[PDB]
């Protein structure tokens, strides 16, 4: 059950791929066309790539947020 | 007007009136006068505004919308 989890998301980056800037490698601006959000500036564009576009993350466990539909 | 000219291609400047030089160009106004045309001097010297620094002034561009 749990693999095809994962194998799942190594298609998802697979679907991401495919393109000359990918999506991982830079930061999503703030809201005024200029520098970048938050938690793309305290840490690097390939994990905030993680919180929000490979999933939108929840603080803990005991809270369920978003349901990701096109992930499912 | 130049000062304090570094071999390393750096100085501070600042401009004046022409010849009413009792009085000079107020420099709030020449912030956004650098923002206006800004793109045209990286060019002018095959610069790339990080070769162009201000110290006050930097690129506030570039949004993309690479999908349909």
């Amino acid at each position: 059950l749990y693999y095809n989890t994962i194998i799942s998301w190594i298609m998802w980056y697979l679907f991401n791929s495919f393109q000359e800037p990918l999506p991982w490698s830079d930061c999503p601006l703030n809201e005024n066309q200029t520098g970048y959000v938050d938690e793309c500036a305290r840490s690097s564009p390939v994990d905030y790539f993680w919180y929000r576009e490979t999933l939108n993350i929840s603080t803990s466990i005991s809270d369920s947020g978003s349901i990701q539909w096109w992930m499912l | 007007r130049v000062a304090n000219l570094k071999p390393r291609i750096s100085f501070n400047f600042f401009v004046t009136a022409p010849k009413n030089v009792s009085d000079i160009i107020p420099r709030t106004e020449v912030e956004k006068a650098i923002r206006m045309s800004r793109s045209r001097i990286n060019d002018a010297f095959r610069l790339n505004d990080n070769s162009l620094e201000f110290l006050g002034i930097q690129p506030t561009l570039g949004p993309p919308n690479q999908p349909p």
